[PDB]
């Protein structure tokens, strides 16, 4: 395992979650 | 057969640098399993650990059969595709399945 | 009368 | 008013006589009790 | 208030022409318009290239290259694992390689005509998150965990009852799948959006043809449960828990075959914490 | 033979030809009731 | 509506409603005889009650 | 003629508890409503409460006496605790020990009950309000799958041990040896169609949920109003989906297609179970002889060995 | 009013008579009884 | 009114058969009495 | 108004003695005490 | 409206149908004659009812 | 007013045959009664 | 009116005409029964 | 509009659906040419029915 | 009125021929027949 | 509008849509050309039919 | 006004005293390192 | 009226750059030529 | 005015960058360089 690839394509798929965590943080800015 | 390498049993083999005090089954295998559960040698091999099919059989022969399929997939550091293909566990299609009914019966 | 949900409430 | 209406006593016989048929079909052909259909 | 409307005049009311992504990107879109009902754009074409160039691909590799006009019994499987990350015409596996590149291209193409569509309409992007999800799941399963293993023999054959033996046997080599915590994640979140989903369809079904007012519902919700969401929360769970459902379980099949080997031996650290390690007898210790 | 046994008939096939249809039958008539005439806020006034 | 058909089916039929049904059953009369027929010939054939 | 006032701040057995209604900040801010309370706590809801109660009284306790009552040794172990069906030498008989095998018939038999009394509560606190009874009968449709594990698909087979254990992990392990012991679960054919219609109801749930929340700028959420007189929210909802997929729906009757797809996942799952163990013993084997199994000569077995 | 439709006599009637006949037809081939289609 | 009399008949019946039904689980899975053994 | 419901009590009794008999028919009938359907 | 159609098949066509009706069962006559050509070729060719 | 209409009419009919037309030579090419597409 | 477009007539014939092609292109080279694209 | 359509297909045809509709019949037809010729050389060449 | 566009049709037809040409080129390039790219 | 498209086909084509089809139906005539002589080619050098 | 409330600074440092003494006291009790509850 | 210049600039501008990209990749992939050879 | 300078200018200059990335990394990753380990 050469352990930069993997870690490049675990930050891939962390960075798949972000829109859903913006979703929350717009919903939760946007209703006072 | 000769494709496996033709090693040799010797005193290191299940001695490992120790006279007494030899430890089969010691705490640190016992991860997931009962630690009072052993290897059910007492029964006849093949045909032992059967289970797919059977109407006279149930989950507790079922879990019966997995404690020893736990242990030996642990003693090996392979996972359960080492002697099955998963889709069909009946299946004899890998030469370690036998291999592993010869050694069953040498224990 | 014709409502969305298939009536024909007067 | 009557209890219950004629589609409604149509519906629920006609389709508990089809199933009941499909059931016992199946029952009785599969058991291995009379010569039918075999080679 | 409120009239007999046709639906034809509903349709021509809102179409307007150029508010997409190419046409803030070059200025103009090259195929912004309709044929019948279907809106085609840019990536309106490039995923119709794509669905119809994997369809051929597939259908080739299946009933030429392995002779079977059987559906259910194909293997399109891709190459050895002793191949890398090397494509070769004159190989096996090439026609595997074609389709899932195809089939890439027609799913993004499909998210990015969502985004079009949506900016058409003065929308939010709910859709195109949702199923950024999904498409981000398949990216996970073909893309980037063969990348980091090595080999593009990592990634599922595209058979229809052949890709569930892939799913059995790397199921079992990381035994035991079930003792996965994102496996479990997954499969609860799965579980609570059919719930949910028979949940709101009674609701609104149970009231919908009668002489009530809107506040029947929340008194009925509140009998039972005790607490009421609302009308907009129902809907925002339901997104949130549909997308979240496999976002999760991204992470469980990625770190399956890269930072682990057995789900087993993952649980042993559980038994050697101080708390309470070494406070049982036989059969008990640990 | 070629054939299947009639489980597979019984339990693989009907189902599957069944569930097809069904699908494209009752999308055919959700999208039959969904683009008819019925009451509707107009557009122009309503934005 | 209600012409052509008989006066004892006038609240159950139309008018093509009785055309349409006299086509049905005129396919269900050439269908019956027709099965018969083949049933009697695999009969002869090969029996399947033994 | 029905008061909501009276229906939800009335006194006695029929009647609440919880009056004064509480209120969550975050889920105000979140969810859009943050009131708790008043519940109703009529009959039909003291019984389903107190067999609940005592079923899970009899599994704890069970749960301490196999640890030894050691509370450490308790919080250590609890994941993994279990209360397990009478093993396989004993048939259906309920003359069994205590440890082995009573105090899980004694604690199913409980669950039963709660759960009827609780379909009960649904179907007449639907009928008392003006709303009908739809969610009584999904409930229905659940328990169906839920008595073929517990109840049916034992009885057929002729043993107790072929329904699962009451532990946290004991379910994955049932789950695992009823796959395993009837050859692979993969080719049974009802268990792909309950696979159909469960990634269905989440693909539908999350495309219903985006939508109505892209289009809330316009009140599209208040489906109530909407089912008289629909506005621009629900018709720019229909637009997207017929420039996207060339059909759309109402709605009205994407709620239907909502209710019989979550219901059909636990009617196939029920049949495909029940045949499980008593007609077909063996799938991949079935499979084969129905000819939908690939044939595989010469797998490539690299990937699968460390 | 009549309880039912021509129209859906004719559907449930055309309907059931195909998938019954599919249905046997498919029975027979694989049963190995009669000598048809057979190599 | 306090105190409801229609509470107090259920809460008490049920409690009263939930025991019952316990008991006769707990003594039959004992084994001290012959009833019905084989 | 009524303290008492004759409809509640006659359902919740009828349920109870009909759950009761299924019950004591299942223990009594798979013990083996008695030789009742013996092959 | 339905000047082409015949009287007995008024209430069921018009005259914009009674063409196309009349194309589909010349197209039907067409393929059973050749169908039946087909089949009496194949049996002449090999039995399939042994 | 007729039951049916005549689109309707067509396009199942039109399926039905195309569909039937697909089914069976796809099941006399696979029974291997006739020599046909041998290599 | 009519009952089918000119159109749809057009669409449907080609696109059923290309399908056909394709399909029968790729079983008779699967076949084997021709000398057509041999290495 | 409708004028040079012949009398019997007005309810059915416009005019530039009959040029269309002439285009579509003509590239029909040598279709079919080229298919018969194709096929009498693929069975010069191999046979396929045995 | 025209049944179909110019637009349309000249979208359409290039839409195929590329798609055509890409499919018959990556056919006969792994065909194997030819002695074509060759390592 | 239309005054240089032939009177027969009016009612289908514009002005610009004319010239346009021009030009394509010109490309694909020279696409034919091109392609006739590289099958010819690559049948002289390896047949593909045996 | 005030950052925090006297009730919530009293419940916070209740519950970490309560967590605290019971985590030492476990880590101390399965240490071994004193005698305290032997058999 | 319904061809554009610029419209047709990008379509065709667009298709050549994946066609020569296409064609890069496949013949980098074949391996006749001794071309990033190791 | 059918184009716009400022569009061109920013088509050709991010179209120039994902070229660059492009060409680096199929070069970087190949036998030869060989991610200039070597
Ligand atoms: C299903 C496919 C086609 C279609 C295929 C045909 C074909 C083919 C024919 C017709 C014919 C007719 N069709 Mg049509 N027809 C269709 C749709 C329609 C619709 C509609 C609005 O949908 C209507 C109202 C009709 C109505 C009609 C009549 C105008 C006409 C004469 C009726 C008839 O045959 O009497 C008698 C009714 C019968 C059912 C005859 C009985 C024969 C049946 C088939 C039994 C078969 C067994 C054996 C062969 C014969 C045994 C004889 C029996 C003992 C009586 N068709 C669809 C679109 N139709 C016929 C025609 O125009 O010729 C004058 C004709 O040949
Ligand atoms: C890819 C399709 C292209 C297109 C490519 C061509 C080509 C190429 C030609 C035309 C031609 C025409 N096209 Mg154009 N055309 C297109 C779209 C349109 C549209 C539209 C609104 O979409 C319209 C109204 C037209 C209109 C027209 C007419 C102006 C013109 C005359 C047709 C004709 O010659 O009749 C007769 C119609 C026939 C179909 C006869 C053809 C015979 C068939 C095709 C036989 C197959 C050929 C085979 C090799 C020959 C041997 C077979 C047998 C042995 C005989 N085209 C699209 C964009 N078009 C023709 C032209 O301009 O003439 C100078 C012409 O050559
Ligand atoms: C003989 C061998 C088997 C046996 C095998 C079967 C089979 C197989 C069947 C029965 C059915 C019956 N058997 Mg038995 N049965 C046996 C022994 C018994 C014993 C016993 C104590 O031994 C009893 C009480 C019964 C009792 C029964 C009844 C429940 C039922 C007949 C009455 C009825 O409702 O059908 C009368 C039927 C009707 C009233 C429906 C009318 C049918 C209509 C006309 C449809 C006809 C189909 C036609 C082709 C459609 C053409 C339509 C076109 C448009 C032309 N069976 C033995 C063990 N039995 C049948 C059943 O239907 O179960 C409900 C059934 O199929
Ligand atoms: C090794 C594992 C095996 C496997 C072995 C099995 C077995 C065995 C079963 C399934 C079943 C299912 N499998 Mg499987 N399954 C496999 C792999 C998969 C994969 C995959 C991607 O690999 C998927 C998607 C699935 C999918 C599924 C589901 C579709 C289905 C269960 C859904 C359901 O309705 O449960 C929801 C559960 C219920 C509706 C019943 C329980 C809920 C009730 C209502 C509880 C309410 C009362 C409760 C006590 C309330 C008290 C709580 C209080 C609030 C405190 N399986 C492989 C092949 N699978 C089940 C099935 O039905 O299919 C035939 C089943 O029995
Ligand atoms: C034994 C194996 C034989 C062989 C024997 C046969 C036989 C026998 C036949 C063919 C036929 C064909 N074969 Mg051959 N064939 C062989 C090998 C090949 C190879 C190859 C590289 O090996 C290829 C490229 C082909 C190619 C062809 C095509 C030229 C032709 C099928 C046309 C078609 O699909 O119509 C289907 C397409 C349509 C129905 C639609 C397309 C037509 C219109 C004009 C499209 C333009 C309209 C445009 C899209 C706009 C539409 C308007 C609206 C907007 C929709 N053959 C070998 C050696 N082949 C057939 C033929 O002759 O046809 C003429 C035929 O009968
Ligand atoms: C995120 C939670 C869930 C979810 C939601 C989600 N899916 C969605 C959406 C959302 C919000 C859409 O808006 C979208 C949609 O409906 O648009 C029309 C869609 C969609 N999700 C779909 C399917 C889908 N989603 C699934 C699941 C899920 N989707 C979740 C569990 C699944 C599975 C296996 O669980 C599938 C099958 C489609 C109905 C649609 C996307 C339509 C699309 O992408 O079109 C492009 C391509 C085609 C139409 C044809 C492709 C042909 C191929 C190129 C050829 C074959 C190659 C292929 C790789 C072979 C695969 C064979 C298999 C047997 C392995
Ligand atoms: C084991 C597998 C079994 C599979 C079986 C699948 C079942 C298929 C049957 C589908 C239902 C067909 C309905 C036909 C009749 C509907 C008529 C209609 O149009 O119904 C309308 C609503 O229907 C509508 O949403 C349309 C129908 C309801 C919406 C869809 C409901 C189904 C949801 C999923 C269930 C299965 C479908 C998918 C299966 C994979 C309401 O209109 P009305 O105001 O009443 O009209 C009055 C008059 O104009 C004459 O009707
Ligand atoms: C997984 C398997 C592969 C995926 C297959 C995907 C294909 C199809 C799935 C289902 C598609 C149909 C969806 C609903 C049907 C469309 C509805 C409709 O009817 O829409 C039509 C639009 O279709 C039109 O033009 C025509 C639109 C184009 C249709 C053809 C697209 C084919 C795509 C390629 C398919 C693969 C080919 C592979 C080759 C081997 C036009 O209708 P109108 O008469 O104008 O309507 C009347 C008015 O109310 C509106 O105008
Ligand atoms: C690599 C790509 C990384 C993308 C990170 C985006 C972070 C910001 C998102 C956001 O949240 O952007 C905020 C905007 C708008 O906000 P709103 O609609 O809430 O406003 C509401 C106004 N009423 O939503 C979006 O753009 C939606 C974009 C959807 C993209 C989902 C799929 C992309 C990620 C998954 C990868 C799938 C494959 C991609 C290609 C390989
Ligand atoms: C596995 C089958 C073994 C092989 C191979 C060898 N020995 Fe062993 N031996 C084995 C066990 C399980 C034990 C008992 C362990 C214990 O704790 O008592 C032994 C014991 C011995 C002893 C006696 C040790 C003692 O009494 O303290 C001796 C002297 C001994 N074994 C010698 C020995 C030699 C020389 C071997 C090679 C020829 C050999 N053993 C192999 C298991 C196994
Ligand atoms: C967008 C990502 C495209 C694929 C990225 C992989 C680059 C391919 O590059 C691969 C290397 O990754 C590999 O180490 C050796 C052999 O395994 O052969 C090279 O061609
Ligand atoms: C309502 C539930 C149906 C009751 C079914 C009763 C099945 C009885 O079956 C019993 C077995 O369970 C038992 O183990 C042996 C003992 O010899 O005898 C049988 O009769
Ligand atoms: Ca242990
Ligand atoms: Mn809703």
């Amino acid at each position: 395992m050469n352990w930069i690839v993997a870690t490049f394509m675990l930050m891939f798929v962390l960075v798949a979650f972000l829109p859903l965590v913006v979703s929350l943080a717009y919903t939760w800015v946007t209703n006072p | 057969p000769a494709s496996v390498g033709g090693y040799q049993i010797t005193c290191a083999t299940c001695h490992n640098g120790k006279a007494a005090g030899l430890e089969p089954y010691p705490i640190e295998i016992m991860n997931t399993l009962p630690n009072d559960w052993r290897l059910p040698l007492e029964l006849d091999y093949p045909g032992g650990l059967v289970v797919t099919g059977r109407k006279d059989v149930s989950n507790h022969e079922v879990e019966q059969n997995q404690f020893a399929m736990y242990h030996m997939n642990v003693s090996m550091g392979q996972g359960c595709t080492f002697c099955h293909n998963a889709r069909y566990f009946p299946s004899y299609e890998i030469a370690q399945k036998n291999h592993s009914i010869i050694m069953l019966q040498m224990t | 009368a014709a409502a969305p949900a298939g009536a024909a409430a007067a | 008013d009557r209890p219950f209406e004629f589609r409604t006593s149509v519906v629920v016989s006609t389709l508990l006589g089809l199933v009941m048929a499909l059931l016992i079909h199946f029952v009785v052909l599969s058991s291995g009790a009379f010569n039918w259909l075999r080679a | 208030s409120a009239e007999v409307i046709p639906f034809s005049i509903i349709e021509e009311f809102y179409k307007r022409p150029g508010k997409t992504l190419a046409a803030r990107f070059f200025g103009v879109d090259p195929f912004d318009f309709w044929i019948g009902r279907f809106y085609v754009g840019l990536f309106g074409a490039i995923s119709i290239i794509g669905i119809i160039l994997g369809v051929a691909f597939y259908l080739y590799e299946g009933v030429v290259n392995e002779g079977t006009l059987n559906i259910l019994a194909m293997r399109i499987e891709p190459p050895p694992v002793s191949q890398g990350l090397n494509v070769d015409p004159a190989q096996p596996g090439f026609f595997w390689f074609l389709t899932m590149v195809a089939a890439t291209i027609a799913f993004v193409g499909w998210l990015l005509r969502q985004i079009d569509i949506s900016l058409k309409l003065d929308m939010g992007m709910e859709v195109p998150i949702a199923f950024g999800a999904v498409v981000s799941s398949w990216i996970t399963l073909q893309w980037l965990r063969p990348i980091a293993m090595g080999a593009w023999g990592h990634g599922f054959p595209l058979g229809i009852t052949h890709h569930l033996d892939w799913v059995s046997n790397i199921g079992y080599q990381y035994y035991n799948f079930f003792y996965n915590p994102f496996h479990a994640i997954g499969i609860t979140l799965l579980f609570a959006s059919t719930l949910f989903l028979h949940m709101h369809g009674s609701a609104v079904l149970s009231e919908a043809k009668r002489n009530i007012s809107d506040q029947n519902i929340h008194v009925f919700w509140r009998n039972i449960l005790g607490y009421s969401i609302g009308e907009i929360g129902i809907h925002r769970v339901a997104f949130w828990t549909g997308a979240a459902s496999v976002l999760f379980s991204n992470l469980c099949i990625f770190l399956s075959g890269t930072f682990v080997k057995d789900w087993n031996a993952f649980w042993g650290f559980w038994d050697k914490m101080p708390i309470w390690n070494g406070v049982g007898q036989g059969a008990l210790v640990a | 033979s070629p054939w299947p046994v009639w489980s597979g008939y019984a339990l693989c096939f009907v189902p599957l030809a069944a569930v097809i249809l069904g699908f494209i039958i009752a999308a055919r008539f959700t999208d039959k009731q969904a683009t008819s005439a019925y009451l509707r806020l107009d557009p122009a006034k309503a934005n | 509506q209600n012409d052509l058909v008989p006066d004892q089916w006038k609240p159950l039929f139309n008018n093509a409603e009785w055309l349409v049904h006299d086509i049905v059953v005129k396919t269900i009369y050439g269908g019956l005889i027709i099965a018969v027929i083949a049933h009697v010939l695999c009969w002869a054939w090969t029996p399947w009650i033994r | 003629p029905i008061d909501l006032h009276d229906e939800e701040y009335r006194d006695g057995l029929e009647g609440t508890i919880a009056k004064p209604p509480g209120h969550v900040g975050w889920m105000q801010r979140l969810l859009g409503e943050g009131q708790v309370g008043p519940i109703y706590v009529g009959l039909w809801g003291v019984i389903s409460f107190i067999t609940f109660f005592a079923s899970a009284f009899i599994i704890l306790v069970d749960y301490g006496r196999q640890v030894g009552w050691n509370p450490i040794i308790y919080l250590r172990e609890f994941w993994n605790l279990a209360v397990y069906p009478p093993p396989t030498e004993y048939g259906l008989s309920w003359n069994v020990p205590w440890d082995k095998g009573g105090a899980w018939l004694a604690a199913t038999f409980f669950l039963h009950i709660s759960v009827l009394t609780w379909w009960a509560r649904l179907y007449t606190r639907a009928k008392a309000t003006g709303v009908g009874t739809q969610l009584a009968w999904g409930f229905a449709s659940a328990l169906s799958l839920y008595f073929v594990i517990y109840l049916f698909h034992p009885l057929a087979l002729g043993n107790w041990s072929a329904a699962p254990g009451h532990g946290f992990r004991a379910i994955l392990d049932w789950t695992n040896y009823v796959s395993i012991h009837w050859g692979n679960f993969y080719y049974n054919p009802f268990h792909m169609l309950s696979i159909f219609f469960l990634l269905g109801s989440t693909l539908l749930l999350a495309m219903h949920g985006a939508t109505i929340v892209a289009t809330s700028k316009w009140k599209s959420e208040m489906e109530f109003t909407e089912m008289m007189a629909e506005g621009p929210g629900t018709q720019r909802a229909q637009l997207f989906w017929r420039w996207v997929m060339g059909w759309n729906a109402n709605s009205y009757n994407i709620h239907i297609w909502a209710w019989w797809f979550a219901a059909f996942t636990a009617i196939t799952g029920a049949i495909g179970l029940f045949l499980s163990g008593t007609l077909v013993p063996d799938w991949y084997a079935w499979g084969e002889t129905a000819k939908i199994v690939a044939p595989w000569p010469n797998p490539d077995w690299a990937q699968y060995v460390f």
